[PDB]
Parts: C-alpha cells; structure tokens; sequence
C-alpha cells in the first residue's frame, strides 16, 4: 500500500466512523437537536472554513457527511491526496461535534477537548509577536515515558506551545510534565480525532486574525501555511487513519515528522528515528527560530559601553597592532561546513598570561550559513563585529580585517571573561541582527602562532582580494538593477539617490553592495531595488523605469533624471555631499570644491554658496553634489565627455584623487599624470589665470566640443 | 482670471471609533483641510478631552479646580467630562503605568480602563506611556479587558507594532494608532508594516507626531503637509489614513503655559496662557491636515469647536 492508498484508506475509515457516530446522534437526540462547540462563533470551524456554512442542528451534521464524501477522489495526484487529508479533518470534526451532542462533557481532565475562541485570542498575540515560536502537535506514543517527557519539555523550554494526542498524554504524566495553558502543554484527547482541536486553532487564527471569510478555503490554507508555525510529531506505529490525518496537516502546510518508516516527501513528510534530534529536525522543517534572551557572559553587555578608554597598566591582554598579527573574517559557508553554535578556541587562552601585559596573535574566523546568505553580505556583517565587540565592557577592539587590534583589561578577567565569550557574543549578535539572512554561526578563535597565520593565508587574504576585485570590476552594464535611497528626504523632501556600481551615494557611505544588503536586511527601509528596464539614452543614462521610480519616491517633485549628466535633468542633491562640481563655461570645463576648502573658487563662489544653491533636493543644471569616490569614475559626466573637463580642483583633493584620476584619464588615452593639467588654488584662482594655465598646459577640455 | 481648480486623485479613508450613537468617523476627505471651495471634506475634525487614570498632580491650579471633586475617581471624572462638556471622545491616559513614575501592573490599568469604558457612551481612546516594552504588555491587558467597545489604542510604534496590532485590531476588534516621529517616510514604513501584518487602512489611524507651538512645531507642520499632499495629490495608498494629534500632551507641558502668574508676573493669567497655547497648537495642526485633536482645558475645546464650525460652516 503506497502513500496515496494509505491516505485514501484512512479517509474512508474516518468517513465510516463519522457516519456511525452521526447515526447514534440521530437515533438518540433527533435531527432537531442542537449541534455546537463550547464557546465559539465559527460553529464547526473546519466546515465553516471549507464551505462557509454554519451547522446548528443534528440534521445538518448528517448533511455534512457529503462534504467528506466529495473530498475523497481516489486518483493518485497530489491535489487529491491533499483533498483527502482535508476529508479526514472534516470527518474528525464531525466526530468531535457528535461527541458533544451525545455526552454533555465528553472530555475528562487532563484532556481539554475543544479550545474556545477566547483562548485562541489569548494565545493569538504571542503567536503574532513570536513569543510562541511554533506549535508542536505531538501524537502517538514514544518508546518510553522519559523519551516523551524529554521531547515535550524540550519544546516547552523553547517557548513553543505543544499539544498532545494519544498515549503521549499518559507518558508525559508518567514523565511528570506540568500541563496547562500557561505552561503551554495542552492535552487534547486520547483519540486521533482530537487532533482536530488544534487544527481548528489554526483555522480560526485565519478567521480571527487573518480576516478571511468562511468558504475561502484556499485563502485559509494559504494563511495557515505562511502564518501558523505548526508541525506534527507522530510517534509510534501509524495507522492509515493517522496517515490520512497527517495528510490533512500537510494540506494546511504543516510538515509531519515521524519516527516510523514512511514514503518521505521532502519538506512535508520526514522520518527522524533519532529522538535526540527530533526537536531540532522539526524546528528546521518548520523554519522556527528561538531567540536568545540574554548573552551568556559574566561581563555586562550594553550599548553605552562603546568608546570606553581603559588604562594601559590594566591591559591584561593586547592582540594586533604593530606588536602582534591579528585578523577577523566573516565568510559564507555551506551548511555542512559550519555547525550551529560551536565556539572553538585554538591555542593558549588569556588565563595563561602571568605578566601585566599580554601579547599573542588573535584570529577570529566566523562562518555563517543561511538560505539567503551571500558573499556580498560578508563585508557588512564583518563591520558590525567592530560594534559587537565594543559593546562588551573591558574589551576595546578597533580596526579593519587584518588591521584590527583588541585590548582586554584585567577587570573582565577577574569577572571571568575568556576567549570563548567572544564566540558566545558574536554568535548571539549575528543571530540577532542578521537573523533574516544567517541561520547557523560558528566562531573559531585561534591563538597558536602557526594556525593563525595558516588560516589567514588560506581564508582571510583570498576573501579580501576577491572583495577588492569585485569592488573595482563592477560597472553599470554588468548589473541589471540599481537602487534608490531616500534616507535624506527627512531634510530634502524631493531628493532621491540612485545608487549604481559606478555612481556612489553622494553621502559617500552607501554603495551598490551596501544598498543591496540594506534592502535584504531591511526590506521596508530606504533602499529599494530599481530594475534597469526601458532604456532611452545609454550615453546620458536615461531609463523609463528610473524616471518612474524617481517620480514615485520624490512624491512627484522630480519627473526626469539623467544619471551620467549634469546639464540635462541632473540628479538632485541633499546636503551630505562631500564635493561640489560646478560648470565653468569660459574654460569649457568643470571645477570642483570640497567642504574643507574655505577660499573662493574660479566660479566666484565659496563652498557655502554652492551648497546653498545645489542642495535641498532641487534639480540645478550645471552643479552637482557627489562623494570623493565618484571623481575617478568612468561614469563621471559621461554625458559631457567624461572627467576630462575637470580643470580646477583643490590641492589636497587633487593629491588625494591623483592616482585613480590618472588611471581613468589614461583610460581616456591622456598622459601618465593627467592631474598636472588640473589647476590648483595655489597655482591660479582667478578665472583668467586659470584659463591661461589651461592654455599653457594643453588641457584636453579646451579642445572638446562646447560643454553647454 | 481662472479659479484655482485643484483636483486630487487620492482620498483619505474613513476609520470608525466607538459603538452606538456616539461613534465617530475620521477621514473621508479629498481636498486640503477647510477647502470647501475645492470639493468634498469628508468628516468634521473631532475634539476629544484628556483625562488621567490617577489624580492630576502636575496640572495647573485652574484645571485642578475645575475637576476638584471628580479627578480622584477616573470613572467619575469621565462621567463629569461626558455630562458637562460632552466632547467627541475621551482620551484616558494611563499615567500610573509609567515605569519612570509610580509603575503599576497592567492588570490595574486594564481594570481602570474597563471601568471607564463601561460608564461612558462616547468613544474612548486609551493612551499608554512612553516605554514601548511597557506599552505592549499594557495594551495587551487593556484590549483584553475592554472588549466590545471599539476603543482606540495610541502609540503603536515600530518597536511594538506587532504586539499592539495583534492584541488590538486582530484579536479584540479595536482600533490602533500607528505612531511615527515627524517623518513622512517613517509614517509610510509603519503603515506598510501594519498592512503586511494583516491590518488594512480601515482599522488604524496615524500619528505623525505632535509638538507645542515654538518647540519643533515647523517639523510637525511640514510632516502634516507632506503626508496630506502625498496621500491626496500623489494618490499614495500607504498614507491614506486619518491623522490624530494629541495636542494637550505637549502644549500644556511647556513653560509658556505651566508657569503661574507668580513666577512670571508680566505674562499674566496662567489659565489664559494655557488655553491660548492649546488653541494655537490645535489650530495649526488642524489647518495642516490632522483629523482629530486631543485637548485638556474645556475652554480650549469650546474655542476649537467654534473655530471648526466657523471654517466649515
Ligand atoms: S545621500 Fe546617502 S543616505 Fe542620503 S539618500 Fe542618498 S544614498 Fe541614501
Ligand atoms: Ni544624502
Ligand atoms: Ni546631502
């Protein structure tokens, strides 16, 4: 008997039992006798959900058997199997409803039977806020009472609401599990049909919290599959009826886990014989995550502890800097390569220090695994390490990659701080902050001189080199989506920043990869994806989708923009920009000025006047606010001949930019040192003197077509 | 000359607070506030009166003299307010749940709210404290106890929006206030979060922030203008919800209103300054686009109601 035939057989047995008990209700109470569940507004919830009909008398209960019959179509296709599972759920509900008709109180304690609506509203709020991570539906019998008690109390200690059906109720009592609604251990009943009492909880959750009307069965099934984190643990031998009821749980999107050999279906029907891993298997199968309440560290952890300076003579340990070799790395790894919550310390720990200072290499290798985890997200998470360590009092860590040094004072050592607590804090904060992209985190602390250098060469430096290569090799044509940031709309109501690989956010702190990471981690944040579809001008950078997105985000204040031009519908500026670029017509070029420059410019205005004229989210042709990384870009003024039009620039800014600027101008086929053609404030500031310098030096901008 | 015909594609949604014949509706407009010459103004802006669940000790002397024999019992205070002044709604502020002050269990405040909501017929607005974590548990217990009266729960910030939304709209069929700090983008974000949770625009109102005149007031004015223009002019669906402003929360707390005549003899009557501050703040927020205002002094309520009647009528 295959899976489909087992489910069909179970549904027929459920129908047979429903018909028999309905016949008893008709013979003893008559078809006019009232049918109801204690304290509910949804009548029989499963039938109300599936059909929208409320059943009030016994005669209608007998007419509900046709719903079960119409749901059993014995054709071996997945949809029929799910419908047959729902047939068992409807039949089980009819059996439970007839129980209340026949006997006034059909359930005796500890069994609670039906769960009233006020209880659902009572536990509905924890279900939405995640205070209840999931619903563990445990039915059947475990090999021994202690095995059941261990699994049940494991779910209970994790905050899950566990419901019990069958002999596990007695096994848990023998195992001394404290049962109650406040204890989140609810025994429903000894019969298999009592599992419908937790099914109606999920059904009424859609009815009450989802606001789905009765009869919208597909919407209700969609709701329970996405919103109700329920799963089934079926222990002991499974009859056909149990399997058909499990098909009902699968029909609601609830995966079924069992210790029995079954025809496994990936993500839906799974066999796990190891009772020591059943809880972890179920949490993974239902995508349930349990949040850590507090960091298991003796040293207090708070955000106000950042920036603390701690005395040099109190420095028990000091790694990194010019003295020792230290490095940190966060790398994406496959699930096999990283095991969850594994803090490994290799080499001597800080206890072995017996002198006032400490000097030993430190290497922190962090492996993160997740479905949505990407290599481009590695540089972001690693940065937060700087912060995650600084929130611990007694330790100060500053630096980047292999340039980090960490100083640990002796007060933390007296409190009980060790190197494993680094891993504890890193794991807890990675699972907190990036819990939407990180599933498992493994932290390894290396202190041996040999393994620290071996792991840095094997793992650290290749990651850094490939990150730099990706940062340098990304261009607009390679990617297919840009990003839009409106974080500066708090003070510039019309400003929309368009982030592309070769156009950085003009604040200087948002990049294309940063925008992608922000969108992934904070979907309702300021960074939103902009598909690069509907091109109009490739040279000027005009896209219909970009214009539509700018129009929508700026609330219609800005209609059309060009990414690569400053004279035709230029991008707006807010006021965070580091540099201002302004058109100089007499030089047929452009001049630049940073915010640190206080003297006048050949345009005749200082940085303050240019900032007042340019910023505020207003489209001002001929003037642009941008960061320091955009000067040496191949997209800088691509619509007006490129960066070859730069004719004046402050001396310090020119010295800062010269290398990359010369590289890009060599791409332009200009001389090895193109920055020498750029006038400085010391060389000449008056416009006539600037033009004289440009004519003397043969600046290319003088030989181009007119800029405007 | 051509008459200015400003046609807006957007329209503010309507939210109903309260049950029975006293229930009020907010929103429904398609033009700027008091622009009866441009089209349809949905519902008249509402004026509510603020009361406390404990005796008001920091309030000015005239206010304590008005409620001398009723402020001790919140039920008696609410009945007196509903009888003598008959406001559109009553905002019961649970000051006793403040962790900074005389912190109280959520059960006591829920009991007080249940007692108040069963004595008055006007719609009730239950406002919590400034602590998000305390607010979540407090509103859980308050919405559980005050079931069946369609109350409004204030300060469902992004930190605890799920808890207040579930314990409020989803479970006990109440309304909620999505609060954002003087930003149009933050208001959009909280509205989108509420919509993704499962709460549509007919089940919550917005609080884009409030401030007294002269204390960050231009930011409130600009936020109201931007939200109204985006919701109506740009047809932004994430901002088409009515806005409620607690004016007395900040207007009566400033130095220009709290100081008595003894402290500043040149300023004059303390009650007049308090009423003037309330009236100025309320008039500004009403002109900028709010749909309901919470006031404290009865004279302020009278003046603001007359102001609304003159502008709309
Ligand atoms: S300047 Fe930076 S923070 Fe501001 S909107 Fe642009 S990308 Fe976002
Ligand atoms: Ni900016
Ligand atoms: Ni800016």
């Amino acid at each position: 008997m295959n899976l489909f035939q087992t489910v069909f057989t179970g549904s027929k047995q459920a129908l047979a039992a429903a018909e028999g008990i309905v016949k008893q209700a008709v013979d003893e109470k008559g078809r006019d006798y009232k049918v109801a569940f204690p304290d509910t507004a949804y009548s029989l919830p499963v039938i109300f959900a599936a059909t929208g009909k409320k059943i009030t008398n016994v005669g209608e209960l007998e007419g509900a058997l046709d719903i079960v019959r119409s749901l059993i179509v014995e054709e071996e296709m997945l949809d029929k199997l799910l419908n047959s599972g729902l047939a068992t759920a409807v039949a089980a509900e009819i059996i439970e409803a007839a129980k209340y008709v026949l006997s006034d109180a059909p359930y005796a304690e500890p069994c609670v039977g039906f769960i009233s609506d006020p209880i659902i509203r009572s536990l509905g709020v924890p279900l939405v806020t995640g205070d209840i991570p999931g619903v563990a539906v445990i039915l059947g019998e475990c090999p021994d009472s202690e095995t059941a008690a261990k699994i049940i109390k494991d779910y209970q200690s994790k905050g899950l609401l566990t419901c019990l059906v069958g002999k596990v109720i007695d096994q848990a009592i023998e195992g001394k599990v404290k049962m109650g609604l406040d204890l989140r251990v609810i025994p429903l009943g000894y019969d298999v049909t009592s599992v419908i009492h937790v099914v109606t909880i999920a059904i009424r959750a859609a009815l009450i919290f989802g606001g789905i009307k009765g009869g919208q069965l597909n919407d209700i099934l969609k709701y329970t599959a996405e919103r109700v984190p329920a799963f089934v643990n079926a222990f002991g031998p499974l009859s056909e009826l149990v399997v058909s009821a499990g098909a009902g749980a699968i029909a609601l999107g609830f995966p079924v886990l069992t210790d029995q050999v079954v025809p496994e279906v990936p993500t839906l029907l799974l066999t796990q014989k190891d009772y020591d891993k059943m809880v972890k298997t179920s949490l993974e199968a239902r995508n349930i995550k349990i949040k850590i309440t507090e960091i298991p560290i003796p040293v207090s952890f708070a955000a106000a502890f950042e920036g603390e300076r701690i005395r040099k003579n109190d420095m028990l340990a000091e790694f990194g800097g010019n003295k020792t070799k230290a490095w940190e790395l966060v790398m994406c790894a496959d699930q096999g390569e990283v095991e969850d919550h594994k803090i490994e310390v290799i080499g001597p720990d800080i206890d072995t220090i017996d002198k006032a200072p400490g000097r030993m290499p430190l290497g922190m290798l962090i492996k993160v695994s997740g479905t949505n985890m990407q290599k481009d997200f590695e540089p972001v998470l690693e940065r937060r390490l700087h912060y995650f360590l600084n929130y611990i009092e007694g330790v100060m860590h500053v630096g980047q990659r292999n340039l980090t040094w960490v100083r640990i004072g002796k007060e933390a050592f007296e409190k009980g701080f060790r190197l494993k607590h680094f891993g504890e804090v890193i794991y807890a904060k990675m699972l907190d902050e990036f819990g939407s992209v990180v599933d498992k985190c493994e932290v390894t602390i290396i202190t041996d001189p040999g393994k620290a250098e071996e792991l840095e060469g094997k793992y650290a430096v290749p990651r850094y080199k490939e990150r730099d290569a990706r940062l340098e090799s990304l261009v607009d044509e390679k990617v297919d989506t840009f990003y839009s940031c409106n974080l500066c709309q708090s003070f510039a109501p019309a400003h929309v920043c368009i982030v592309t690989p070769e156009r950085l956010g003009l604040c200087g702190a948002v990049s294309w990869l940063d925008a992608k990471a922000t969108l992934e981690l904070n979907p309702t944040g300021p960074c939103q994806a902009v598909p690069k579809e509907g091109v109009v001008d490739e040279n000027l950078g005009i896209w219909e989708k970009v214009n539509e997105t700018v129009s929508k985000i700026s609330q219609g204040a800005v209609t059309s923009v060009t990414l690569y031009s400053i004279l035709q519908d230029p991008m707006t500026s807010c006021g965070c920009f580091e540099c201002i670029t302004g058109i100089m017509p007499e030089a047929n070029g452009v001049v630049m000025v940073n915010r640190e420059f206080g003297a006048t410019t050949p345009l005749g205005m200082t940085f303050g006047e240019l900032a007042s004229m340019t910023g505020g989210g207003v489209q001002t042709p001929g003037f642009m606010g941008h960061g320091r990384q955009f000067i040496a870009s191949k997209k800088f003024m691509k619509g007006e001949g490129g960066l070859g039009r730069i004719v004046w620039m402050p001396k310090e800014l020119k010295d800062f930019v010269a290398e990359k600027l010369n590289k890009t101008a060599k791409e332009l086929y200009n001389i090895d040192n193109f920055a020498d053609m750029i006038c400085d404030e010391t060389i000449a500031t008056e416009s006539e003197e600037v033009v004289k310098f440009l004519e003397e030096k043969g600046h290319p901008a003088l030989k181009m077509d007119p800029i405007m | 000359f051509k008459k200015p015909t400003q046609k807006f594609s957007g329209k503010i949604g309507e939210v109903e607070i309260g049950t029975g014949e006293k229930a009020l509706k907010l929103g429904g407009e398609s033009v700027l506030p008091f622009y009866t010459f441009d089209g349809d103004t949905g519902n008249t802006p509402k004026v509510g009166m603020e009361i406390l669940d404990v005796y008001p000790e920091d309030w000015i002397d005239p206010l304590k003299d008005i409620y001398k024999d009723v402020a001790k019992d919140p039920v008696k205070w609410a009945q007196f307010v509903e009888e003598k002044y008959s406001p559109d709604f009553i905002c019961l502020r649970l000051i006793s749940a403040d962790p900074n002050g005389t912190d109280a269990a959520p059960e006591d405040c829920a009991k007080t709210a249940k007692a108040v909501v069963e004595a008055i017929k006007t719609p009730l607005v239950v406002a919590g404290t400034g602590n998000h974590e305390k607010d979540a548990k407090l509103f859980e217990k308050v919405a559980q106890e005050t079931e069946g009266h369609n109350i409004l729960l204030m300060s469902a910030v992004e930190d605890n929006y799920k808890s207040v939304g579930a314990a409020g709209v989803m479970a006990y069929n109440d309304k909620v206030v999505a609060e954002s700090s003087v930003d149009i983008n933050l208001a959009k974000q909280i509205n989108i979060l509420m919509n993704q949770l499962g709460i549509d625009n007919t089940k919550f109102v917005d609080n884009v922030g409030c401030a007294a005149g002269g204390y960050g007031y231009e930011y409130v004015i600009s936020t109201l203008d931007r939200v109204k223009l985006a919701a109506l002019g740009q047809d932004d669906k994430t901002l088409q919800v009515p806005i409620i402003s607690p004016v007395s929360f900040e207007a009566c707390k400033v130095k220009e209103a709290m100081d008595s005549e003894e402290d500043s003899p040149q300023w004059g009557s303390q009650e007049d300054r308090t009423v003037s501050m309330e009236v100025a703040t309320a008039s500004g927020v009403l002109a900028s686009g709010t749909d309901a205002v919470i006031l404290r002094h009865p004279k302020s309520v009278e003046v603001i109601r007359n102001f609304i009647k003159e502008l709309l009528g």
